[PDB]
């Protein structure tokens, strides 16, 4: 959206000869550039994304909840890993407390 | 008790009872019979062609979306979404390798970017090259740009579709709609556009199922190594049209699509059927169900 | 086990219309159900000519193969809705006594124990969540069956036979002989042709 | 550009409206006092020490509806009809000179809204300051201003009517006085600290079509409910 | 257990017996009673039970 | 503040000796620490001396006007209105008392005789009062005059059985045997009418927290708040996503009603008009770019600029000051004519003081209820409403309606108390009022004197509002504040009655059916048998496990002062809302409200739960709920909170951490046997055969286990942060597999009720046939009361023979028994026990 610099109130946008005009109603009226040319979107998946889990999968090490797995992290050789599974396709994350983690993010 | 199979405490014996339309249908299934009587034995065959009707709309296959106010120009540098500003060099590529789809003269300011989803591309078995075609002979009103169908993980596949001025010509006498509206309802088409699969199917299985034949000496015998098509879903219309499906065995378990297509008579036989269904064997006699 | 190990190595490729979370499922349900050979050990403990459990089974008397294997040698896989125990304890667990994105068959209602063998606090708990079902739907099988009887004899009982054998309603035929052969349910015979 | 408080703009701008300086200070912590004591300044509040002091957005809401009204004069050719705030003096005007006013009118919301949000999160004390000095430069420059000629008398009476609506609206937040308690065409007049005339069902948990479980089409009698037993 | 007589106390309003053990009334033959009787045909039982057990009356019709 | 405290090594701890039978000692000492109902008995206690005098002293001060409706007079022409305004300051409730003969002392009444004669047994309320009329003339003066009123008895409130208030609480056990009381009784019921009626335990959802539920509305999210208190009045807030794109956030509560606001327009009433600034309080950074903002600022943007159309004209305008004159005039009762005031300012400055005054006190009261905080709560509800945009965007799930982390469970007292708070007005404060305005109306304001305005109050208040008050209170008791009658089948059904858990039930069949089942979040606190097994009853009521509690409300400001002064935490006013998403900051909650702001969550909730081993410092009753999926900290001390022990397990796993970090530093110098510098893994817990035996003798209770941090007590929400090993063997059997680390270990019986427990070998049995016995086991004969001979009581049965069975339980040890040890033949003879039918000996 666009903020009005003189009131900082939301501007209604609207197009005019091949232009995107925003208007405020205090009859402040601006034209975008190149970051207004945004009429709108959608992101499919929303429930499996990577930006879901980043806190989660942080915290995995930690929480005493999670399953782990006898596996040895090429980090910190610590001998023991945290198994977790996420999404739909059932995709398999092992992480550890030194912060490798599985996937090489 | 999922989606689209919903037989649990009782809701298929209310939407016999209540006569309720195809749309109220939670529980809704089809078996086609393959035309070829050769082709029923193998089982390949009959796995493929379930395969083949599934209803994949364009919507499933796209990982996110984006409307964009761009007009493009192979020349003239319009202007340009700034976290999209990389498209261009794909853009150069496409241009130069297909001579013959160049832009037209009459390109609106709409622009519809599209970030395909490779994992569902490859579980489907879905092409680029398939997508296209599909989404070019359905909406000539529109002119589509793509990226190169990589192998390497990391690069996404874009699909690009430019809204021609046409799109707002087909009626915009009624002025109730400003030019974002259209828009909004093109994509809305484009979403839905069906690729590979008939409407009105989900899940396309193969079954096993057993027929009597007479044969040359007269003898009715069982046989089988009968293989057919259980559809979730219903669509006697779509399955019509099929030409590897026999059209005159079609069996639907929805009593509102057979009566709209079959008839009463039929009707009444589909009615008679899927109550049997419901009870079981330990049911009632047939006089009770007529 | 060793479905679980081809999901941990990505081993696991679901077909066209199914994800890989369904055809997992589907894999663990089928590999989780009791061989035919479950009866050569409880065949082998029991003497035919002696044993009365056996003998009110077999004989049609009261009870069935799957009460004699429950209370002799596992109840196995607890199944609600054809599907395992589904996650509602916080996020991939089923409980509190499993860890989350447990994969185990024991965390998602596997009993590996018998009746006569007893069961643990797990398994009484999954044993429960499927003998709660039982009870609610007996429940139901009385209202909600009442709710479609009393609709379906209000809108059926103005039929009555006439004189031709006819159904009418007061005038108008819904069937032009009963039955379509005009008999008697009470009356009938099964015959080979 | 180090920032300073003057002093000397609100003494200017308090004698221009015949008021005391306390009353320009004490925008957005009128409430709950008398306007006597406002006028003398007695009992001011002391200054914010935290970021979420309301007096902070109170302070901020006037300065920005003195720029939401100010804008309005200098647009109201793109109105399709101006608001009622700034049309009965310009409605002697002339289209050409209506679609004027918006090149001899000066902005003055020039960087209040950047600094204003860098200062109420490093030091809310200042912040405070700031708008108030802010809302008293800008009457001024709308007040000092002289050329063209047309436009004066057209400005001037903008500014001290905009300052004006900003006092009297923080002023009618304040204690009330004494006055005829049934002209609000009722009998009862309850206060904010009452509890006679609470609503009954709002002391429980506020908040919260066939029954599947209920056995309504079935005809049993209620004492041979066993025979439903699933035994 | 319950058995109570060929009569008894009556509702006022409907000419019935009372509800159940506890009033000294009569039991019920409910909806699906004669769902029941009129299945198997039995009419002059509904008349014996409907009728002259119950609350069954003559009524003067021009 | 850091622990400091150490226990032995874990490696010493001598427990290879234990057995399942000596668990039992475990669930013994719980019991015995707990009792069976003492949750209802304190519940009436702190109702008693903490519940209703608060309420009355606080939350009834009456302060209304009304207009002079007299004739001509000197004062009376120049005057107006009158300004009724009192309050309660002294409030006890006494023993049952009864009056024997005619006028004469108010003797004692026992519970007996107000069962035989049925009669109440309620004692006495005495309240006293200071009461201020104010009268207004036209000239603009006033007069105030003010009168102290002395203390009198103004109805009966119903005692429980059994508690402080009760007779039956200052005599020995004979005494209460021989005055035809149950010595073995622990009571917990009320005497009404010659009826015992049992004050059910009432589900409801957790007070300051968001339900998400989705339903023209597309989505839906409620948030009832309480500023800290059982007693204190409630205030929810729904905010409304619509399919045209509007959000609405509406107030229902005890000033507002069904009034749906545009969401920004309460941000604007609080001095904050920009939209940048109000849309930051949601997203949390304009200036972000993930995706997630995108999603968030489109829905925000579209529903700027819908039209509501009973608030179209204040849309539109950024002045603050109309914006509350516009809602005032819209929720006030009292105005009928607008622009009959706006002529007079002091009227529209009345009303502006008026509706902040409101405000302040309800919205969100738990985030305070002054002026100074309201910035805090639009940071709060920003909060809440990105909460509800997540579940739109389909990030998180709804919030589960069935699961525990969020119900609570409120006895007798809180539910007695919202009772009295809605008929303590309409009997007792709606006469005064109605009193006082006819003294007004007969008499001239300045011809009265104090001792016509103490007449007036006390002969407002006759046995007309005396006998409002009582029975009122005795009809929420009898009409059902879910109660029910005492039917005293045995001591069984007593006790199960008095531990039964009731819900608030709707006619959706989804709905209907997944609240009948039993949860995944039940074990350890609701019984997983026990329930109805015929009719629409089946799983609507619930049972309490053998060792479930109910906690009751803890010091909440002890521990939000010690957070506030932790220098891990940063106070709310120290950071901003882009300090917070850009650094990471992890929200800190107590009691549903947001303090701060603290940089590791996990290492916060890992040092306070240590802390809380202690009990010095952290009382052991405070859950502690770290959400690692969002990365927030919640401490929660309100009541109505199941709780069960659990015996903490713990392990090495910082030595044998150290040992791996050894092994591979060995192996990356070469060396080759690099494997003996590691160590085996070894969990375990801390109660030792001893302490069976101790547990046993009496030496050893449940409050020295917790103060040896040895067992403490799981809450439902603070239990999604455990990993519980079901036995004391499964525990054994992974006592060296690291791969597998319990926080926990349990003792199995602890997830049956006490009615279930009395099947004996019940996991060898169906599991819905120990439901089955939960049923009958609650409806045998046998000695129903220890005193049948006392009582005149409905179709009650006293066997007079009871065995303790061959095989018993340790349901035994609370309850008698009921039935006999008969000698069975399981054969078939003659054909007479078929179809469930059973052949009897007449001998
Ligand atoms: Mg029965
Ligand atoms: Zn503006
Ligand atoms: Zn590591």
């Amino acid at each position: 959206m666009k903020i009005c610099k003189a009131c900082s109130s939301c501007m209604v946008r609207t197009y005019v000869d091949g232009n995107i005009i925003f208007r405020c109603s205090c009859g402040e009226s601006v034209q975008g550039d190149s970051q207004n040319l945004l009429v709108s979107s959608k992101v499919y998946h929303t429930g499996e994304m990577e930006d879901k889990y980043k806190i989660f999968i942080k915290n995995a090490p930690f929480d005493p909840t999670n399953c782990q797995i006898k596996k040895d992290c090429p980090n910190c050789h610590l001998d023991y890993l945290t198994q977790i599974c996420i999404g739909s396709q059932k995709i398999i994350i092992l992480v550890c407390r030194c912060g490798y983690m599985s996937n090489r993010g | 008790v999922a989606g689209g199979t919903n037989k649990s405490g009782i809701v298929r014996p209310q939407e016999i009872f209540s006569a309720k339309p195809v749309e109220a249908e939670q529980s809704s299934e089809m078996l086609l019979r393959l035309k070829n009587p050769e082709v029923e034995t193998n089982k390949t065959y009959a796995q493929e062609i379930a395969n083949s009707i599934e209803l994949i709309t364009f919507e499933r296959l796209i990982l996110q979306w984006h409307l964009l106010y761009e007009t493009y120009s192979s020349t003239k540098k319009n202007v340009m979404y700034p976290d999209f500003a990389s498209d261009v060099e794909w853009m150069t590529d496409f241009l130069e390798n297909h001579p013959l789809l160049q832009p037209p003269e009459d390109i609106a300011n709409w622009c519809i970017r599209l970030e395909l989803n490779k994992t569902t591309m490859i579980l489907k078995s879905i092409s680029l090259e398939s997508i296209i075609n599909s989404l070019r002979a359905k909406h000539p009103n529109t002119y589509i740009m793509h990226s190169v169908e990589n192998t390497a993980s990391g690069i996404p596949i874009i699909i690009r579709i430019y809204l021609r001025e046409s799109a707002f010509r087909r009626s915009t006498n009624t002025r109730m709609a400003t030019d974002e509206k259209i828009a909004v309802n093109v994509v809305d088409k484009l979403l839905n556009s069906t690729i590979r699969g008939i409407p009105g199917i989900k899940n396309a299985n193969v079954v096993k199922l057993m027929r009597h034949r007479v044969d040359a000496q007269g003898k009715l015998v069982r046989l089988d190594n009968i293989y057919a098509i259980k559809t979730n879903g219903t669509n006697i219309f779509g399955a019509m049209l099929d030409d590897n499906i026999d059209p005159y065995t079609i069996v639907s378990s929805s009593i509102g699509d057979t009566m709209e297509l079959y008839g009463i008579e039929a009707a009444r036989q589909k009615i008679i059927s899927e109550i049997r269904t419901v009870m079981g064997d330990k049911g009632p006699n047939h006089r009770h169900l007529l | 086990e060793e479905i679980n190990n081809r999901l941990l190595h990505g081993d696991i490729m679901p077909p066209i219309g199914l994800t890989t979370h369904d055809f997992y499922e589907k894999l663990q349900l089928n590999a989780l159900k009791f061989p035919d050979r479950i009866l050569k050990p409880i065949m082998n403990s029991i003497n035919p000519e002696t044993n009365g459990l056996f003998q009110m089974v077999a004989t049609g008397a009261k009870g069935s193969n799957p009460n004699m294997i429950h209370i002799m040698a596992g109840i196995g896989q607890i199944e609600i809705n054809t599907q395992r125990i589904q996650p509602q304890f916080s996020f991939g667990r089923t409980l509190v006594y499993y860890p989350r994105f447990a994969l185990e068959a024991q965390a998602y209602g596997f009993i590996c124990n018998s009746y006569i063998a007893g069961l643990t606090s797990p398994e009484f708990i999954f044993g429960e969540m499927n003998g709660r079902f039982d009870l609610i739907n007996k429940a139901l099988s009385t209202s909600s069956t009442g709710y479609a009887n009393r609709k379906a004899i209000f809108g059926l009982q103005s039929c009555i036979v006439d004189y031709y054998r006819r159904v009418s309603i007061d005038t108008r035929l819904v069937q032009q002989l009963y039955g379509e052969d005009g008999l008697d349910a009470r009356q009938l015979e099964t015959v080979r042709f | 550009e180090p920032w300073t408080f003057d002093y000397g703009k609100i003494i200017k701008t308090a004698k221009i409206l015949d008021i005391s300086p306390a009353v320009i200070e004490a925008i957005g912590a009128m409430e709950g006092r008398s306007y006597a004591d406002i006028r003398e300044g007695q009992g001011a509040p002391p200054p914010p020490t935290s970021m979420d002091d309301p007096r902070l957005m109170a302070v901020d809401s006037a300065v920005r509806i003195f720029l939401y009204n100010y804008n309005c004069l200098r647009h109201v050719s793109t109105f399709n009809k101006p608001p009622i705030h700034v049309e009965r003096l310009v409605k002697h005007l002339s289209y050409e000179e209506k679609e004027d006013l918006e090149k001899v009118l000066p902005n003055v919301v020039n960087e209040y809204h950047t600094t204003f949000k860098h200062l109420r999160v490093t030091d809310p004390a200042s912040a405070l300051l700031y708008s108030i000095e802010f809302l008293c430069i800008s009457f001024l420059t709308l007040y000092e201003i002289k050329e063209p000629s047309w436009v004066v008398n057209i400005v001037r009476e903008f500014a001290l009517t905009e300052l004006n609506t900003i006092i009297q609206s923080e002023k009618l937040l304040s204690k009330p006085g004494a006055f005829n308690f049934m002209i609000f065409g009722e009998d009862f007049v309850c206060s904010g600290e009452d509890s006679s005339m609470d609503d009954i069902s709002a002391y429980s948990s506020p908040g919260l079509l066939d029954d599947p479980f209920s056995i309504e089409d079935v005809d049993i009698s209620l004492d041979v409910l066993d025979n439903l037993a699933p035994q | 257990r319950y058995a109570v007589a060929s009569y008894g106390p009556t509702d006022a309003l409907t000419g019935q017996p009372l509800d159940g053990k506890r009033s000294h009334g009569g039991l019920r033959l409910g909806e699906m009673e004669h769902w029941v009787l009129t299945a198997q045909g039995a009419m002059q039982t509904i008349i014996e039970k409907s009728h002259d057990d119950s609350d069954g009356c003559i009524s003067y019709i021009c | 503040l850091r622990p400091q405290i150490t226990y032995g090594p874990i490696e010493t701890v001598d427990n290879e000796e234990l057995t399942e039978a000596d668990m039992l000692s475990f669930i013994s000492a719980a019991v015995n620490s707990t009792g069976l109902i003492g949750y209802n008995i304190k519940s009436f206690d702190d109702l008693m001396d903490n519940g209703i005098p608060q309420i009355v002293k606080q939350m009834f001060n009456v302060d209304i006007t009304y207009k002079d409706q007299r004739d001509h007079t000197e004062i009376d022409k120049l005057r107006e209105s009158v300004q009724i305004q009192f309050n309660f300051t002294d409030v006890n409730i006494e023993r049952p008392q009864h009056r024997n003969y005619s006028q004469g002392n108010k003797i004692n009444l026992l519970p007996n005789k107000a069962r035989l004669c049925g009669l109440s047994y309620s004692g006495p309320v005495n309240l006293a009062a200071e009461v201020i009329l104010t009268a207004h003339y036209s000239n603009g003066r006033q007069e105030v005059k003010r009168a102290s009123i002395p203390p009198f008895q103004v109805s009966t409130f119903p005692i429980m059985r059994g508690s402080n208030r009760c007779h039956t609480h200052h005599l020995s056990k004979t005494a209460k045997k021989e005055i035809g009381e149950d010595p073995n009784e622990p009571g917990g019921y009320f005497i009404a009418r010659g009826g015992e009626w049992v004050v059910d335990l009432l589900e409801n959802i957790r007070f300051n927290t968001l339900h998400i539920h989705y339903h023209n509305e597309i989505i839906r999210g409620e948030f009832i708040s309480q500023p800290g208190g059982a007693f204190e009045n409630s205030s929810q807030i729904i905010i409304r996503y619509m399919t045209t794109g509007a959000i609405t956030i509406e107030i229902n509560s005890t000033k507002f009603s069904k009034l749906r606001i545009p969401w920004y327009l309460i941000f604007r009433m609080f001095g904050m008009t920009g939209d940048d600034s109000i849309i930051e309080q949601v997203v949390f950074d304009l200036e972000s770019n993930s995706l997630v903002n995108t999603f968030m600022i489109e829905i925000l943007e579209k529903s700027i600029h819908v039209l509501d159309p009973i608030f179209q004209p204040v849309q539109h305008e950024l002045n603050r000051e109309k914006i509350i004159q516009f809602l005032s005039e819209k929720v006030s009762k009292f105005v009928s004519n607008p622009s009959a005031y706006k002529s007079d300012e002091n009227a529209v400055q009345y009303l502006n003081e008026r509706q902040l005054t409101i405000l302040d006190k309800i919205l969100l009261p738990h985030m305070g209820q002054t002026a100074d905080t309201r910035v805090r709560k639009l940071r709060f509800l920003g909060l809440l409403i990105h909460k509800i945009l997540l579940v739109i965007m389909n990030v998180f799930p709804p919030t589960d309606r069935d699961s525990y982390r969020t119900k609570r469970v409120h006895g007798s007292g809180v539910s007695l108390a919202k009772a009295f708070k809605a008929i303590f007005n309409t009997s007792v404060i709606a006469p005064i009022i109605n009193g006082f305005k006819e003294l007004l109306k007969q008499t001239a304001f300045e011809e009265l004197t104090q001792r016509n305005i103490i007449e007036a109050f006390s002969a407002a208040l006759s046995k007309n509002t005396a006998s409002d008050l009582n029975r009122s209170m005795e009809q929420s008791i009898i009409s059902g504040v879910s109660t029910q009658s005492l039917e005293r089948k045995n001591l069984l059904n007593t006790i199960s009655a008095l531990r039964t858990v009731n819900t608030h039930n709707s006619k959706q069949t989804e709905r209907a059916d997944m609240m009948r089942r039993v949860h995944a979040s039940y074990p350890g606190y609701i019984c997983v048998a026990q329930s109805a097994d015929t009719g629409e009853k089946v799983g609507m009521s619930k049972q309490l496990a053998i060792t479930a509690n109910v906690c009751t409300a803890g010091e909440v400001l002890s521990l939000k002062q010690r957070l506030l002064s932790d220098p891990a935490i940063q106070q709310l006013a120290d950071v901003s809302n882009k300090d917070i998403v850009r650094k990471g900051l992890a929200r800190v909650f107590i009691n549903g409200e947001w303090i701060g702001c603290c940089t590791n969550a996990f290492e916060l909730a890992q040092r306070y739960r240590m802390l809380r081993r202690e009990g010095k410092v952290v009382h052991p009753h405070t859950t502690i709920y770290w959400d690692s999926m969002v990365d927030e900290v919640e401490f929660w001390l309100d009541v109505g909170r199941l709780t069960r022990p659990l015996l903490i397990v713990d392990n090495n796993i910082e030595k044998y951490n150290q040992a791996c970090y050894k092994a591979a530093e060995a192996r990356k110098k070469g060396d080759k046997d690099w494997e003996k510098h590691k160590i085996p893994f070894i969990q375990n817990t801390r109660f030792t055969p001893q302490m069976a035996k101790d547990i046993l003798a009496g030496t050893l209770t449940l409050e020295d286990l917790v103060a040896q941090g040895i067992c403490e007590f799981i809450t439902p929400e603070e239990a999604e942060n455990c990993l519980v090993a079901f036995s004391i063997i499964e525990l054994r059997k992974h006592k060296h597999d690291v791969t597998r680390r319990f926080t926990h270990v349990d003792v199995p019986q602890a997830i049956l009720g006490l009615a279930a427990l009395v099947s004996p070998y019940a996991n060898c049995t169906q599991p819905a046939r120990v439901t089955y016995e939960t049923n009958q086991g609650r409806q045998t004969g046998g000695w129903y009361c220890f005193s049948w001979p006392y009582r005149v009581d409905m179709n009650r049965f006293f066997q007079f023979y009871n065995e303790m069975p061959l095989v018993k339980t340790i349901a035994h040890n609370y309850v008698i028994p009921n039935g006999l040890n008969t000698i069975v033949a399981y054969m078939i003879y003659g054909g007479y026990n078929q179809e469930d039918s059973v052949i009897v000996s007449q001998s």
